[PDB]
């Protein structure tokens, strides 16, 4: 169990029940005792986020030819902070927030976490992102960070097999139940959560 | 007694002998006591559909030598009662002027220690205000003698200045043109007795009794038998004096034939001298049946005292004997209860009774029963017969015999006779009975008027409210029963017109009333029956409105997340008159585009142009706010109509002040710009975008809130009237007129009483005016605060940032720019 104590953790449209700033920072400072490290954040919905912290990331059905495919995450929760939300409305008509989630992959696997500069769309980034990692795409026990797009925030794209190997806890950032479709708010952002998020630094030259 | 459908319409048809009444007491002097062994007696059973127990019909028959001493036409010696409920507390005011308006007589308990308390005085005034001929019972008498062993004088004393008491309200608040309508014992409208024991009488009962062995008409006998009357025992002779010739006292007639049999029995029985009471009884003709012989103290008291005075007998001997029927009564009172002409041709039909003329049926409330969540209409048929398939006209509160608004012209499905518990169908019913109507729940709110006549008014309207404007949020104590409250919250919403129950974004469950007691009593209906399961319910709140006072300062823009959609639109105020209009079914979320506009454009200002746009109102696609389409060309703009539409309802239920709902807002979408694919234009990007361009609009718009406030309605004597201006200068209320009933001493003041400071309003009226104050309040309309919500220390922003705290919200309000887009 990497989420501290003190009662069951659930995901609510209110709020993540049950965790506080100082059991994340339990639950960082353990996760690092064991070998762990945060990689960046993931925002997604209730529903979803429930599933990743009891049950784990896992892959299910993925379009063998589709290149791109794995879990993306960022290291800045505000890029994340976009994905936190149903995607679609519910039968009546509404689109409730969702959670921001804390990715963390055993410290063994740094050695293949790669950084480009390209866009991951672009031509050449197939090829270059190829060439960092030491084999075709998809990427598998690997993992790469570049920009979501020319001049936009960066984006990390864990490949299945080592997504499946992370370990997620929820985040002291709350998405707004009140504001679905803002941007995350930096003064919400706990300052104590902003200490323990520095992220690895990645490698820019292949293995 | 069981009687076949047959039976209870040709009973319905003799109108001269039916009965409709109520009982006038408090709880705590054996009212519900009392009503049961008018049951247990007298109670109409017929030879699937359960009700709510609203009125309970009772049989009842008399010698062709009662049937004369009534002093009205009557035929047969049949009689129907309706015995028609009544609520258990006073403050339930507007329901207890309902049973009343639809009875003529009255059964009004006393007790016999305590006399005629402040609560049965001051319903009593309101039956007399409706013309209702009461008729008395001093109850607990046992009470008396058992405890404080009073003397045969003393207790007599008692009943005399109880009967006083109750004719100083009867004389000073009855109508002169009903002629006096002051209960007198001796002319047996007044009968003593004790519903614990289950025994009562009345001086006609002992007069038609000690009869003959004096050789009396028993009229010169009951006469007698009260107030100074005395029987010298050795001179054997009546006298008029409480002394014989030399100056010894002599006992009343009395306390020498009706107040000792029952004084000695009770010291026998209850000393338990067993030489006495064989004797005793005997002379009283009381049989004892086997094992009651055994019996000893109270047990046998109790049991010696049935068959001697039968409670159920006496009540039900002044019942038909002195109240009036439903043809002698609507004659003084139809006037009083048709607001439309005094000689118009239903009004006089009213007085007439007639069954042939036109429908003057009226509906004093809607009960719910078995068969879904339906309503049975309850009320009475003043005029003409109603009958099952029967198309009426049903007039709403609202009506009024010039225009169409709020009429129904339907069919009547079903005509039931409310059994109490069970409904029995009845293919017609006549004028001057109670009957039950089935399939207008969905015409009729509460109240209301069915008629036949196109020419024809409402009959006087009860004032009834439907609008949610206190409301709590209940929570479960233990977790493990809560699908036990989602089951019992749907329940409650099923039972009561008037409550709701509802989940806000929050996830919280909401219960709504028309007020402080109203809520208080579905809150406990709710842990006690409904769901029958601990609760945790937060504290009272005034429901607000937020709306917006002028048109956005600057133009409002969002956009989805995928960044390529945006909306762009700007938010105006509604006139209170179109919110109104739009509140009450004018201008209709249903109706043609074309007509709406019409009226709109017509009667209330608006360009044909924009009427012709409006998307929807809201919220639950009916609310007073509009979205109103002003885009110009721009491709697919329809296929993210519903999108746009959702969004509004959202926007509109709860807005960004502090999640209250929106009223009299005004939604124009200037502009719009789409995915030239519908893959990025799905409601998860839409709606969100437009619920933020709204919110955004919005908080441009200048912000302001609404308070609801009521329109209470209060009787009360000239002298009391004083605690009521006094009160209502400590709540902010505004009166709004004040008048005085014509002959009595009671006056009626009318003022306007914010909702947010009627809490615990009766409680503190009640210290105030003596108690003598009644009390009738409904919600009346909505006010913009002026303060800024926006200013934590202003008014409105007090209530704001409590409650943005209260639902643990950040303490200051959302600026526009977080709506509107991040650039
Ligand atoms: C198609 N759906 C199963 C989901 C999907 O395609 N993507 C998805 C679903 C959730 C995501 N959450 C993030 O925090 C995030 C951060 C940087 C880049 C992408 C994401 C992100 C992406």
């Amino acid at each position: 169990e990497f989420l501290g104590d003190g009662g069951d953790v659930s995901f609510s449209t209110r709020g993540t029940q049950n965790w506080t700033v100082e059991r994340l920072l339990q639950a960082h400072r353990q996760l690092e005792e064991r070998g762990y490290v945060f990689v960046g954040y993931h925002g997604t919905f209730l529903e979803a986020a429930q599933s990743i912290v009891f049950g784990g990331v896992r892959a299910r059905s993925q379009d063998l030819d589709a290149i791109w495919r794995g879990f993306y995450i960022a290291g800045d929760p505000a890029l994340a902070y976009g994905y936190a939300q149903d995607q679609e409305p519910d039968a009546r008509g509404r689109i409730r927030n969702g959670a921001l989630l804390r990715v963390y992959v055993p410290r063994s696997s740094l050695p293949g976490f790669y950084r480009t500069s390209l866009t991951l769309a672009a031509p050449e980034a197939a090829g270059e992102v190829e060439r960092l990692i030491g084999h075709p795409l998809p990427l598998r026990l690997d993992a790469i960070t570049g920009p979501e797009e020319e001049g936009g925030r960066l984006e990390t794209i864990l490949g299945w097999p080592l997504a499946e190997r992370t370990v997620v806890i929820p985040s002291a950032i709350p998405t707004d139940p009140r504001n679905v479709g803002g941007d995350l708010d930096p003064s919400s952002i706990p300052d104590k959560e902003q200490a323990i998020s520095a992220l690895p630094d990645y490698a820019s030259q292949p293995g | 007694v069981a009687f076949t459908v047959d039976q209870m319409r040709s009973l319905m048809d003799k109108v001269t002998n039916v009965r409709n009444m109520s009982v006038i007491a408090h709880v705590d002097h054996g009212k519900s006591t009392l009503t049961d062994s008018l049951v247990q007696r007298a109670g109409i059973i017929s030879a699937g559909i359960t009700i709510k127990s609203t009125a309970i019909s009772l049989y009842s028959e008399m010698s062709d030598e009662d049937v004369k001493e009534i002093k009205q036409k009557t035929d047969g010696n049949s009689f129907l009662i309706n015995l028609i409920d009544s609520p258990g507390h006073v403050d339930f005011s507007s329901e207890v002027t309902a049973a009343l308006r639809v009875t003529d007589g009255a059964l009004v308990v006393v007790d016999t220690i305590e006399g005629v308390c402040v609560q049965t005085e001051t319903v009593l005034r309101q039956a007399l205000g409706e013309r209702i001929k009461p008729v008395v019972v001093i109850n607990k008498v046992d009470r008396a003698l058992l405890e404080l062993q009073v003397s045969k004088e003393d207790l007599y004393q008692t009943f005399a200045r109880t009967v006083e008491s109750v004719n100083v309200i009867v004389s000073t608040y009855a109508d002169e043109v009903l002629g006096d309508v002051q209960v007198y014992p001796a002319r047996g409208t007044v009968a003593f007795g004790s519903g614990l024991h289950g025994w009562a009488f009345t001086i006609r009962q002992f007069a038609t009794r000690y009869a003959k062995k004096f050789g009396v008409d028993k009229a010169k006998m009951m006469d007698r038998l009260w107030g100074d009357s005395f029987f010298n025992p050795k001179t054997k002779k009546w006298t008029n004096k409480d002394t014989d010739a030399e100056g010894k006292p002599l006992e009343r007639a009395f306390n020498m034939f009706i107040l000792d049999p029952i004084f000695r029995l009770f010291t026998a029985i209850m000393n338990f001298k067993k030489d006495e009471i064989p004797v005793l009884l005997e002379k009283l003709e009381i049989v004892l049946k086997g094992d009651e012989k055994d019996l000893e103290g109270k047990a046998l008291l109790k049991v010696v005292m049935r068959k001697f005075l039968p409670a159920a007998d006496a009540l039900l001997e002044m019942i038909v004997l002195h109240l009036p029927s439903p043809v002698t009564a609507q004659a003084y009172r139809a006037e009083q209860l048709y607001e439309g002409p005094a000689d118009d041709a239903n009004c006089i039909a009213i007085k007439n009774c007639d069954p042939k003329a036109d429908l003057m049926l009226y509906v004093s409330k809607m009960v719910p029963t078995s068969d879904k969540g339906r309503f049975y209409a309850f009320g009475r048929v003043f005029a003409g017969t109603v009958k099952s398939g029967q198309k009426v006209r049903i007039q709403g509160p609202n009506y009024v015999p010039g225009k169409k608004d709020d009429l129904f012209i339907k069919a009547i499905q079903r005509v039931v006779l409310m059994m109490g518990r069970f409904v029995e169908p009845i293919d017609d019913c006549p004028a001057g009975n109670i009957i039950g109507l089935v399939g207008i729940d969905q015409f009729l709110l509460k109240t209301g008027t069915l008629t036949t006549s196109e020419t024809a008014h409402n009959m006087k309207v009860m004032k009834f409210s439907v609008s949610p404007v206190v409301q709590v949020a209940v929570e479960v104590k233990n977790a493990n029963d809560l699908p036990k409250l989602v089951e019992g919250l749907k329940r409650l919403s099923k039972s009561d017109p008037c409550v709701l129950t509802y989940m806000s974004e929050s996830g919280e469950h909401i219960v709504a009333g028309t007020g402080e007691l109203h809520l208080e009593i579905c809150l406990q209906d709710l842990e006690h029956d409904h769901a029958g399961v601990p609760l945790k319910i937060s504290p009272p709140v005034v429901a607000y409105r937020e709306t917006v006072e002028s048109e956005s300062s600057q133009t409002a823009l969002s956009k989805s997340p995928n960044k390529h959609n945006r909306i762009y639109l700007k938010a105006e105020p509604i006139d209170e008159e179109v919110s109104l209009a739009i509140e009450n079914g004018i201008i209709n979320p249903r109706d043609d585009f074309k007509a709406r506009a019409r009226i709109m454009a017509d009667d209330y200002g608006w360009d044909v142009t924009d009427a012709r746009k409006i998307w929807c109102f809201g919220p639950d696609g009916n609310g007073p706010n509009l979205v109103i389409d002003q885009t110009k060309a721009v491709q697919y703009l329809h296929e993210i109509k519903d999108s746009v539409v959702a969004a509004f309802q959202w926007a509109t239920k709860e807005g960004p002040i502090f999640g209250e709902e929106m009223r009299s807002v005004r939604v124009n979408i200037l502009d719009v710009t789409l995915h030239a694919d519908a893959i990025h234009r799905g409601g998860g990007q839409i709606i969100p975008t437009m619920r933020r361009a709204t919110y955004a609009g919005f908080l441009l718009a200048d912000p302001k809130i609404q308070e609801p406030v009521f329109l209470v309605e209060i009787q009360c004597p000239e002298q009391a009237v004083g605690g009521i201006y006094s009160v209502l200068n400590k709540k902010r209320g505004q009166v709004v007129s004040e008048e005085q009933r014509p002959g009595t001493p009671l006056f009626t003041v009318k003022a306007y009483l914010p909702v947010n400071e009627s809490f615990g309003f009766t409680g503190e009226l009640r210290q105030a005016t003596g108690g003598q104050a009644f009390p009738q309040m409904v919600f009346d309309h909505w006010s913009t605060l002026g303060s800024d919500p926006l200013d934590p220390t202003s008014k409105a922003g007090e209530i704001v940032l409590a409650a943005r705290k209260r639902h643990g919200m950040k303490e200051e309000v959302p600026g526009w720019q977080e709506y509107y887009d991040k650039l």
